[PDB]
């Protein structure tokens, strides 16, 4: 299977969308496992919203 | 430490402790062979002397 | 009120007390909260010299 998870974040949390991380997003909003397989893709969308 | 960090430290201890135990067992097998040879000689002397 | 310059940093000794670190960890204000050798959520279960 392939699962595509999607959400809005601030630029300073971009680093938290990764396995093995801690912080307000990594711990309370969106967490990846240490044994994570997949790709994290992100972009600046300030010219849209 | 939390698991992603704790496992790294544990891995080092497992490697070292497993190596130490393997060294012990190898030495006991070699020493056991020497004892076996002595016991065989003792058994021969019992029968012939 | 005032923090020292980096060339002449200050040092405060903490002793004879109860150290509750959850007030800082959960405190939402920081950009960085990075622990080395210890985990930020296990600090209250530790004792220090």
């Amino acid at each position: 299977n392939v699962y595509a998870d999607s959400f809005v974040i601030r630029g300073d949390w971009v680093r938290q969308i990764a396995p093995g991380q801690t912080g307000k997003i990594a711990d309370y909003n969106y967490k990846l496992p240490d044994d994570f397989t997949g790709c994290v893709i992100a972009w600046n969308s300030n010219n849209l919203d | 430490l939390d698991p992603p960090e704790a496992e790294v430290q544990i891995d080092r201890l497992i490697t070292g402790r497993l190596q130490s135990l393997q060294t012990y067992v190898t030495q006991q097998l070699i020493r056991a062979a020497e004892i076996r040879a002595s016991a065989n000689l003792a058994a021969t002397k019992m029968s012939e002397c | 009120t005032r923090f020292a310059s980096v060339y002449a940093w200050n040092r405060k000794r903490i002793s004879n007390c109860v150290a509750d670190y959850s007030v800082l960890y959960n405190s939402a204000s920081f950009s960085t909260f990075k622990c080395y050798g210890v985990s930020p959520t296990k600090l209250n279960d530790l004792c220090f010299t």
